[PDB]
């Protein structure tokens, strides 16, 4: 009975994470069909009714489709995301958790920063009894136990790492036995730890990906209220194509110098209106009838405004959108003012704009350009260059595919984890304690097998 | 200094590296405050120099004021130095650095809110979310599963998740109502 | 073949000053700035594209009133009372406007809408007479470098 | 141009030491030999403090080799500065 509810649920789990990113590109497809559909969307006739306005008449059964579809994919993409995604997250922080309780002691030395979100969350997950739930390393807890217990307190410890030594000491001595039915629904329901699922949909829930499908679904929900709603997930064609990763990162690159440099122009611009508004206020009427000036000029917040406005976006600066200065007593004051205002805004500011987006373009470049030339220049475990190696044909290439290749020392610590401890051999004993360890010293660093034995090989 | 001395002098010798361990804690107590640098003596020859670093001068050597002069001096000695002028710009540097750190020494007289309404957010939208495995509201579902129907399986697998998602509703629109108060 | 189509029309012989890229090994390398990042600069301009539908979508949803592009007050010559006319409009006369669609739009002065609209205006410049041919400048100045 | 500064000398600093100017190679056919040389034999930092501790430290209480750095400072002859050499260049052979 519960042995096939579970195995259909985890069925149609193992589905929707296989499916999460065709049902994320599909998503993306019907947001582009309801805003091609958008296009067609007309204002009619005090209350104004917006209607779509089409030949075929079968457009608005095709837009209620489409949003419903739009909604379901959504939600079900958060599925797929939760199926696929949140494991690994979860990996990620119990295997940091873990790391930082055994060599750095983060609630037994020192304590969390209090300012740090992730460090004040994780308290909760020690004491759970599914910790590793995913973390392979089961042992970290016994792990803790023997560095700190003998001098921070065995009880103390215990407490803290959610462990009942008295109990493990009666289970290991003589006991009752007692049988386990799993079919029980009291059982199966009080089998679930609720610590550590509360640890960890705080994870989720702080998860940045998973807010943005949240968001996602929640913008679909609304487009079902206003169709309108449903050009929000347009945004989404910057993370669906990583084409458009490349041209973004130009803009991101430095968005903090961008930032800065829209700021300094907001600041020079402001001294400008400082001068205008102390000297040249006579000349910012904006009214062209003589019988009401509209004065741009007579506040200080209205003149900044008038400038940050019209005169950065005028193509010659704030000179063409105001008066003309002939005939009057500082009609060269105000010409400086203006070629100051055109030089230093119009051109130099937006020069430097122009710099940043390429010198990012370039940047980035550079490093693509320093990766390849590193890769290729010098093996990424053993770091010895190229020539060496390729004293030998081809010896380079036969050195990092078959000697050094980093995809076989993952593969090796694949096999080394899921092999037994038992199993291991001398090397493979020796490689376990040093990574339990944290050792990388039997990386090889500047030597190899051929350096090694140069001269017996050859 | 002496023992490293002899260590680094001696590198190979096994009863020298006995002594070592025997003096670890004192060597380890030591070692922040123990210099070390090599010089051309005047004997033709490279010779290593220990000395005593201080308390003080490590701290205004690690001021972060004194750490952005070092990386001005050394953009400055590496774009536009020669190495004629190398170490003589390195000693001048030095003697400017150590004139500051000096002064600095003399001188020298003997969020969170935001993170726990978060914090509280979360632990009170997940206990609600989480109220109804313990208040045992399990017979309702049972009820419905006497009789097995894919469709009732289809639609409990949708509404857990539903339901997850709502409860993150909650806490994102409990997160902005706490900003906001604090704000305010 | 437009050379025998230029007999029947003068005007077909036009076609084939195209040759003159292939012709002249100097402007390949000319022209190789715009074609090294092409698919670059392609994308770019769909971005742009989608980028002005989102502003077309706020300006039809708020800024309805002040796309009135006839003077005379007989007849009201409305450009964004269509999605598609509003979006036309944008693309077509805002893109190429030099201060962007602010330029070419009513003025905001005196309205309950007046700092959002300036906000619209300040972006929409911002973003896309700015920082989008920005873009196309840095990818054919990079093709070159 | 000041990217391509501060590139050359982030490269300057990795590649080569500052003091001596051997290279990094050299040193790293030892495991994280550049870099014990460049933090414990040849610190920059290592050789600010020698030279407060010997401004700081009496005339008469200097030993040997602190007196011929003395005097060589005072001179301003920076030969004893290690140019091409190290402790490990020099005892290649006795060292390994
Ligand atoms: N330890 C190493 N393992 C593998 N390749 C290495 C190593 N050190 C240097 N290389 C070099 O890296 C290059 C291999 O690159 P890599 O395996 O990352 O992917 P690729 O060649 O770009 O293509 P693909 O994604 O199809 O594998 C080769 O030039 C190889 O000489
Ligand atoms: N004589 C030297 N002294 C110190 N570092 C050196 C020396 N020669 C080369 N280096 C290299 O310089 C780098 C150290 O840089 P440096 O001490 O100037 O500051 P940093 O690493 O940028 O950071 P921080 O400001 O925190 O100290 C290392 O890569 C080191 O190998
Ligand atoms: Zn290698
Ligand atoms: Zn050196």
């Amino acid at each position: 009975f519960w042995k096939k509810i579970i195995a259909y649920q985890q069925k149609l789990l193992n589905y929707f994470a296989r499916n999460f990113y065709n049902m994320r590109m599909l998503a993306l497809f019907v947001a582009f069909a309801i805003n091609f559909i958008l296009l067609f969307y007309k204002v009619s006739t005090i209350a104004v009714h917006y209607v779509l306005e089409e030949s075929s008449g079968y457009m608005e059964p095709t837009l209620r489709i489409l949003a419903i579809l739009h909604t379901v994919i959504s939600f079900f993409c958060i599925i797929g995301y939760y199926c696929l995604k949140v494991p690994l997250v979860i990996f990620k922080r119990e295997k940091e958790v873990a790391r930082k309780l055994e060599f750095d002691g983060l609630y037994i030395t020192e304590q969390p920063s209090e300012d740090d979100i992730k460090g004040q969350w994780d308290r909760l997950v020690i004491n759970t009894q599914s910790f590793p739930n995913n973390y392979w390393d089961k042992f970290v807890k016994r792990k803790v136990m023997d560095k700190y217990g003998e001098f921070y307190g065995r009880d103390r410890i215990s407490e803290l790492l959610g462990m009942d030594k008295a109990a493990l000491d009666f289970s290991d001595a003589r006991e009752k036995k007692k049988p386990k039915k799993d079919s029980s629904l009291s059982a199966v329901l009080n089998s679930i730890d609720v610590k550590y699922q509360m640890w960890k949909l705080g994870v989720v829930f702080t998860d940045n990906s998973f807010l943005y499908l949240a968001w996602y679904m929640t913008m679909s929900v609304l487009g079902h209220y206003n169709n309108f709603f449903f050009a929000a997930h347009l945004l989404d064609i910057a993370m669906g194509f990583k084409t458009l990763r490349t041209i973004l990162s130009s803009v991101t690159h430095n968005g903090k110098q961008l930032v800065l440099t829209v700021g300094l122009l907001a600041v020079v611009v402001y001294l400008y209106t400082v001068v205008a508004f102390n000297f040249f206020r006579k000349f910012y009427n904006k009214s062209e009838d003589g019988d009401t000036p509209d004065m741009k000029c007579d506040d200080m917040l209205t003149c900044y405004m008038f400038h940050m406005y019209v005169g950065v976006r005028a193509g010659g600066g704030i000179g063409d959108e105001i008066e003309d200065p002939a005939g009057d007593e500082y009609e060269i004051y105000r010409i400086i003012f203006d070629i100051t205002f055109f030089f230093f805004v119009i051109v130099i500011l937006l020069a430097i704009i122009q710099g940043l987006i390429i010198d990012a373009f370039g940047e980035l470049r550079d490093q693509q350009e320093q990766v390849k030339e590193d890769m290729e220049t010098k093996c990424f475990i053993c770091g010895i260059g190229n020539d060496y190696f390729d004293t030998v044909p081809h010896g380079f290439e036969t050195h990092t595919l078959q000697e050094h290749n980093l995809a076989n020392y993952l593969f090796f610590l694949m096999y080394l984890i899921n092999k037994d401890e038992t199993e291991h051999t001398g090397q493979e004993s020796y490689v376990w304690k040093m990574y339990q360890e944290r050792c990388w010293e039997f990386f090889p660093a500047g030597d190899c097998f051929r350096k090694q034995y140069e001269d017996q090989l050859n | 200094v002496l023992l490293t001395n002899l260590s680094e002098h001696m590198p190979n010798d096994t009863r020298l590296q006995t002594f070592l361990e025997l003096a670890e804690s004192v060597l380890n107590y030591f070692q922040p405050f123990l210099g070390r640098i090599e010089i051309m003596g005047s004997a033709k020859r490279i010779e290593r120099v220990y000395f005593e670093i201080s308390e003080s001068s490590r701290t205004q050597w690690e001021k972060p004021q004194v750490k952005e002069s070092k990386r001005q001096f050394i953009f400055d000695v590496v774009n536009e130095g020669g190495e004629k002028e190398k170490m003589e710009l390195f000693v001048n540097f030095c003697e400017d650095t150590i004139f500051e750190m000096q002064l600095a020494a003399q001188i020298s007289e003997s969020s969170i809110l935001t993170v726990r309404s978060a914090l509280f957010a979360l632990r009170y939208n997940i206990l609600t979310l989480m109220r109804m495995l313990s208040l045992k509201s399990l017979k309702k579902q049972m009820k419905k599963v006497k009789k097995m129907t894919v469709k009732d399986m289809v639609t409990a697998f949708f509404s857990s998740y539903w339901s997850i998602f709502m409860t993150l509703l909650h806490f994102v629109a409990s997160v902005f109502r706490g900003f906001f108060r604090i704000i305010c």
